[PDB]
């Protein structure tokens, strides 16, 4: 089956992937603390999309196709304490110093040091794959490692392989408050890579992921244990078509997902949404039907993004149903109303790539995942382009980017290369209007 | 009911068996190739070259899908397609496919292999037909050195390349070098009697020496060679 | 026509777990011994339903039958058809033949005699062992003496397992063959020599799974059954055990047979089963081929194999084969059929081939004996347990004669 | 089943056997501090090879067939504090004075006093056995008790019984430093017995057992708690064929082991090796396959001996696999390379007695044990023969051997009888070359 590697860069990408392989292993009926399945019985679903057979005894551990890369040791040592013998600890690479909001440490620095060791483990995974057809890099677009080495690694991987999708499932900076002081820098330095050398960059935003766990999962303080579960359940939702060969499962590979969702090579920043956002308190009589999950998919406060999705133009949309469906013609006819309700872009007549997966989610029985390639995703990056310029008219922080090896000529290119990105939806908004 | 139709039925079953085997166990690609070569041969004999080509392309696709790439296998498959093109009379394509085989081997370890020396010989022969003498000579010399290092100087394959160079030099009227080549071939071929070499190859060497000596103005040694070839061809009636 | 079976040694009893789980399948019985074809051959009819097999599970190191009579097959075998005694014929011929052999041989024979006085048409002995160890080859050499001394007019077929040419698997193992291959040559009317190197390879091409000695023995356990399935599943060209001595054993020494099985419910169209049966790589021994011409091949094709095909298939095969100069043009290959395939298969094949190549097995086991005996290299374990060097060099001088008797048969 | 007694002489033999019956009882699922099994359920494997049924209630203690003999009280009182009601305390014989590096106290002295009491307990064990087919005497060849009484007991046991193997699993003096000042004496006095009246003497060396726990079990200071576990896991490895009646277990008795490993009556000093020497820290993805354990069996620093094994001639070899094997033809074909790599002795065409045991080890899943009867084992004893002569040209210590009852004529015999031993491999090296 189409194998797929989940590379986990940075603290924000690892702590998603700490919770992502918790989910995926529990999704395949595999113990997430040992790597071994239930004794003697096969794992449910098609395990070999993400996993690898370690030991031919049918009860041994299944090592996930996952390299966890971060320049700070405390993140993966948290994972090594909370995974046991699940991961391959040759893939759980760590360093000492860290990056610390400095792009030019993850990209050209301590991340340059790990790059001969990281790529010597992707080559270990890919040669171990049957035929790998996607690489899901989990990082943030805010830090020094996830946005630094994530910009390095993806440009070190399509440059090497190139015939493989790189879905950079990434976490944008929240606009409510910046978790890094150099966070509108580090995005624009990664928007060089995540525009040019990544086939798609699935965004997530920490503001919207707070609101979708506070107002929707009805808790007071949504921790990062639950931000990395809203993301996870979406990342374990877009990859349910990759991992399951069921009844009428529309088996969507990453390339099969991105041919439907990347219209032209500079329009591949995808948002996401999940349904139902019913809390896990067993609201059984309030479980949502398919006619009303799609009504809750496309709310303005339902996507995992700072922008307002229905205030702009949905350019390419991919609604990935996942679970027990009784109603195929009631499916796709709710989207027929949503073809009328939602702002679409003629420039495209119709775009709803609809996945079914009969294997249900862990938390949900009838779960829906959206991937709307929106034009509003430039309006998230309009904030980042503006917060860059306020920190470039002053020529902000200091030498911190410049002493590591970057130049003022290069930084103005990458601002333009993010300006070329933001205009590339502004090209596609009014022409799509 | 015809003998050829019988050979085809048998070869087809045997191929279908190897196909099913490779369905149950995708790794068994080498054996599929072998069975295919026999059926492809028969399709060539009946003139269905597109069927033969399809068989080898199928072999190739299976080889290409291996999780552990086997360049040696691919090299061999390309050389079977090359030979198919050669017998079909598609001379440019035969050269192109031998060249593809060589490129796969050059990129992996296989520069000094059995297959590679064979390919270089066969490719050199196509270059002779393309009237590219210098390229033909180059490849023949490489095939010659490799067979020298792999087999002794005293081997059928070394003598065959000597022979092929001989004919190449003779055809471009380099009579001196033709002579050296065919004599070196003669020297080896005499010392190798059993089923490791049939006597008809020995007769070809005398035949070729005959034309070389005649071109050299030694009509005496020429007739002596032509005589010994006639003696050999006669002596294989018993 | 009711064949007694003896399973001596760990190698033989592990075949008995494979053989009596295949003899129950081909006769269509459950594992307990009751009814789920001539069932009288292998099985003694005790009651109306239950069929106790005619097997002695003679063994030292009594943990092999503890696997057999512990798990799923304790109800099948009769426990007055067994022997279990410690110590374990310590991979030492002189323990198995003399020390711990003479302790059990009065019990072995009086259990055989209590199993053949229930017969009513005794014909043969499918005595299953190895020539490698100390129990299968030591006590296997002792039973062959005492059984021929008791039944000199009954065919004793030895189903040996030769030491591997690949490595040893036992240190003193080339001693234990020649001490046994003597007594097989002296007593048994025809032996089937099998080889764990070929049993590894042919099972490796059979299964998509790395074999074990349960999976290896199912090649043997079919060959043990296919030899004696024209005797119990009659069909046409009824080949009994008396015709594997008259047809396949030309000279009074050349009775070491190399048996293949094919196909390796599995159907086979059968112009290719005869090419699979007489494949050189499907014969279950590392016999010689580039310096080897056959003497007398056999072909027992069982199941849905109709006899018209062998006029086109087997006459084509025998042209492809290499016989001795003193065998005729289309002759030299006996045939047979059964009207019932083994369970799991739909058309099987067997080929007992008497061949000069089995002397290369003998020549290996003498060339190993040549260095190892003259330098006393494990000899004192025989000397200090009954068997002298006079008794052991005399074992060589028959096998060196026997390795010459195939070279005289070319 | 073939019963087998483990007699434990000396402090060095007892502290192995303190840890040996810890292992074997845990190997059979028996509590090593009470002797009783888990309540109601049978012990795993075939218990009766080493044990005895004490109390017919199926939950009572299983007394091991083991007599622990030492002339110092503190060693067995350590065992009595760390075994509970496991051993039969009529077999746990102790005295007061000790021997103290004096061969002629364990042999002719305080060990002569215990010999009517020790042999009155072997006779208790052997009569209790079904049919005993081996006696594994655990001692050292360095001290006054293990090398003294071990030389006495084995010559008092084959003299009495004689139809039984005596595998003296013994610990040679380390050549790096001598733990006894009279240690090259006491070996040569025991090399009378361990050559003449023992059917085999399995050696162990404290230098190699330090290196195989420091470099291989990756600890800093290997204590004697871990020397007696490298030995133990090997002694619980050569006896896994004796104690287990499993799937395809090649049930190798001691006589069945020594017929394959003692070529002629003066060549029965056997080395040993263990694989994998993976540390117990759960190196699960670094667990070794069968093609590479055998590559780690035959390293020069892999045997439990001071000598370099591949620098001399392997005369008789017995590779005892023990554990879950998937690969029988990949087994024995690694040894086919090792038939070519290793220095063997024509003088023997082939010698690899290969045990399989499906019951896995405690510490390891796929464990391998070697027993190579090497010609280098005279080169260990060449050191001991040389260190004897430097302490006999001076006529070293004093009257200490001579006042107890030994003579200068006798001591020169036993040096020659050890010279007859060392030449007996020197006979078998160049003739085996
Ligand atoms: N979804 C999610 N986002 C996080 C988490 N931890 C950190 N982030 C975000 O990730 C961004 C950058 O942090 P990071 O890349 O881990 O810094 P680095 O390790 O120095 O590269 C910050 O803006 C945080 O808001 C987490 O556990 N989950
Ligand atoms: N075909 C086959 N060979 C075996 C089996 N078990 C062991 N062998 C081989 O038989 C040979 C002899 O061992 P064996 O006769 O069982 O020892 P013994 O019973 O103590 O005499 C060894 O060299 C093994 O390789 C088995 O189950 N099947
Ligand atoms: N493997 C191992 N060797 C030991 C241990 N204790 C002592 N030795 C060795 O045993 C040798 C002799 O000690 P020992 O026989 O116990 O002295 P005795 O009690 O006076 O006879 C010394 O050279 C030590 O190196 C132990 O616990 N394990």
């Amino acid at each position: 089956v189409n194998n797929t590697i989940v590379v986990s860069i940075g603290q924000a990408g690892n702590q998603i992937a700490a919770s992502f392989w918790k989910t995926v292993c529990l999704e395949h009926g595999i113990d997430p603390l040992t790597g071994q399945t239930a004794p003697g019985v096969a794992p449910r679903g098609n395990w070999s999309s993400f996993f690898s057979k370690l030991g031919e005894s049918s009860s041994g551990s299944y090592v996930p196709r996952a390299i966890m890369v971060d320049l700070e040791p405390s993140v993966i040592d948290n994972v090594k304490a909370t995974s046991g013998s699940l991961f391959n600890p040759a893939n759980l690479i760590s360093r000492t110093e860290g990056a610390g909001g400095n792009f030019a440490v993850g990209y050209l620095g301590a991340g340059r040091e790990v790059l001969p060791e990281v790529m010597s483990r992707l080559d270990y995974e890919i040669d171990k794959c049957d035929n790998v057809g996607g690489i899901i890099v989990l990082h943030a677009i805010g830090g020094g490692t996830g946005s630094g080495f994530g910009a390095l690694l993806i440009e070190s991987l399509k440059e090497k392989y190139g015939e493989i999708p790189v879905l950079s499932c990434a976490v944008l900076p929240s606009p409510q408050v910046s978790s890094v002081v150099t966070e509108p820098y580090n995005t624009v330095f990664a928007l060089n890579t995540l525009r040019r050398s990544a086939d798609a960059c699935l965004i997530f935003d920490n503001e919207a992921l707070f609101d979708l766990a506070h107002r929707k999962w009805n808790i007071e303080s949504p921790t990062v244990d639950d931000l990395n579960l809203l993301i996870t359940e979406a990342l374990a939702g877009i990859t349910a078509s990759m991992r399951f060969s069921g009844f009428l499962t529309v088996e969507i590979t990453l390339r099969e997902l991105l041919t439907n969702l990347v219209p032209q090579p500079s329009l591949h920043f995808l948002m996401c949404a999940f349904a139902p956002l019913t809390p896990p308190d067993r609201s059984k009589f309030e479980e949502l039907g398919i006619e009303e999950m799609i009504k809750s998919l496309f709310d303005n406060g339902s996507v995992f993004a700072a922008c307002s999705p229905m205030e702009g133009r949905f350019l390419s949309t991919a609604v990935l149903y996942r679970g027990i469906m009784e109603d195929k013609p009631l499916a796709d006819a709710a989207l027929a109303a949503m073809r009328e309700k939602l702002p679409l872009t003629y420039w495209i007549p119709t775009a709803f790539k609809i996945g079914y997966v009969e294997q249900p989610g862990i938390s949900h029985r009838k779960s829906m995942v959206l991937l709307a390639n929106n034009t509003e995703i430039a309006r998230v990056l309009d904030r980042i382009c503006h917060n860059f310029d306020k920190l470039w008219q002053r020529k902000a922080f200091a030498n911190w980017y410049l002493n590591e090896g970057m130049s003022e000529e290069q930084i103005n290119v990458l601002r333009a290369s993010a300006q070329e990105l933001v205009q590339s939806y502004q090209v596609a908004e009014e022409s799509g209007a | 009911d015809t003998a050829l139709e019988r050979q085809i039925a048998s070869a087809s079953r045997s191929v279908e068996e190897a196909r099913r085997l490779a369905y149950h166990d995708p790794i068994r690609v080498g054996a599929l190739v072998e069975q295919i070569s026999v059926l492809a041969d028969l399709r060539q004999k009946e003139g269905d070259f597109r069927k033969a080509e399809s068989l080898y392309r199928e072999a190739l696709f299976r080889a290409q899908e291996l999780r552990k790439q086997d360049p040696d296998l691919l090299t061999g498959i390309y050389s079977l397609l090359a030979h198919l093109y050669d017998r079909w009379g598609r001379m440019d394509k035969a050269a192109e496919f031998y060249e593809l085989a060589l490129k796969i081997s050059a990129e992996n370890g296989l520069e000094e292999s059995d297959k590679v020396a064979t390919i270089k010989n066969n490719l050199a022969m196509i270059f002779k037909q393309l009237r590219k003498f210098e390229r033909a000579e180059g490849y023949y010399c490489e095939a010659l050195e490799t067979f020298q290092r792999l087999d002794g100087e005293q081997s059928a394959r070394v003598a065959s390349v000597y022979n092929n160079l001989g004919v190449l030099y003779y055809s471009h009227m380099d009579v001196d070098r033709a002579q050296v080549m065919h004599e070196r071939a003669l020297a080896i071929r005499q010392n190798l009697h059993e089923g490791q070499m049939d006597p008809a190859d020995l007769s070809q060497t005398f035949i070729n020496l005959g034309a070389v000596y005649k071109a050299a103005g030694d009509f005496q040694k020429a007739e002596a060679c032509v005589d010994r070839a006639k003696r050999i061809r006669a002596a294989m009636n018993g | 026509r009711e064949i007694l079976s003896i399973h001596v040694g760990q190698c033989g009893n592990q075949i008995a777990d494979s053989f009596w789980r295949l003899a129950l399948r081909e006769h269509g019985l459950t594992e307990a011994g009751t009814l789920k074809s001539n069932m009288e051959v292998f099985f003694h009819k005790v009651r109306d339903g239950k069929y106790v097999p005619r097997a002695v599970l003679v063994d030292l190191e009594p943990g092999v039958i503890a696997r057999i009579e512990g798990g799923d097959m304790s109800q099948l075998f009769d426990e007055s058809s067994i022997v279990r005694k410690i110590p374990g014929a310590a991979n030492n011929w002189a323990r198995g033949y003399n020390v711990e052999g003479e302790k059990v041989i009065d019990q072995i024979m009086n259990v055989i005699d209590s199993a053949v006085e229930k017969t009513k048409g005794l014909q043969g002995f499918l005595m299953t062992h190895s020539i490698g160890g100390g129990s299968g080859s030591g006590l296997g050499s002792l039973i062959l003496e005492r059984l021929r001394q008791a039944y000199p007019k009954k065919r004793i077929f030895t189903f040996s397992v030769v030491p591997s040419p690949l490595i040893s698997d036992s240190a003193v193992e080339p001693y234990n063959a020649i001490l046994t291959l003597q007594r097989i040559l002296d007593n048994a009317d025809g032996a089937v020599l099998l080889d764990n190197e070929a049993l590894f390879r042919i099972a490796k091409a059979k299964l998509n799974r790395s074999p074990n000695y349960m999976d290896l023995n199912n090649i043997i356990a079919l060959i043990v059954s296919s030899v004696t399935a024209s005797l119990r599943f009659p069909g046409k060209l009824n080949t009994d055990l008396s015709e594997f001595v008259t047809n396949l054993v030309p000279f009074p020494g050349n009775h070491f047979l190399t048996a293949s099985f094919a196909p390796m419910q599995v159907r086979t169209n059968f112009p290719d089963l005869a090419r699979e049966t007489f494949a050189q790589d499907n014969f279950t021994a590392a016999i010689d081929w580039q310096q080897g011409v056959y003497l007398a091949a056999s072909a027992l094709f069982r199941g849905d194999v109709k006899a018209k095909d062998v006029d086109e298939n087997m006459a084509t095969i025998r042209k492809s084969l290499n016989y001795a100069s003193y065998m005729p043009a289309s002759g030299g290959l006996k045939l047979g059929y059964a009207e019932t395939a083994p369970e799991g298969f739909a058309s099987s094949g067997l080929a007992l081939v008497n061949h000069t190549g089995i002397a290369a097995v003998f020549e290996r086991l003498i060339a190993q004996f040549d260095i190892m005996f003259d330098n006393h290299a494990y000899t004192h374990w025989y000397e200090n347990a009954g068997v002298s060097r006079d008794m052991m060099a005399k074992a060589r001088n028959q096998i060196a004669t026997l390795a010459q008797s195939y070279r005289d048969a070319s």
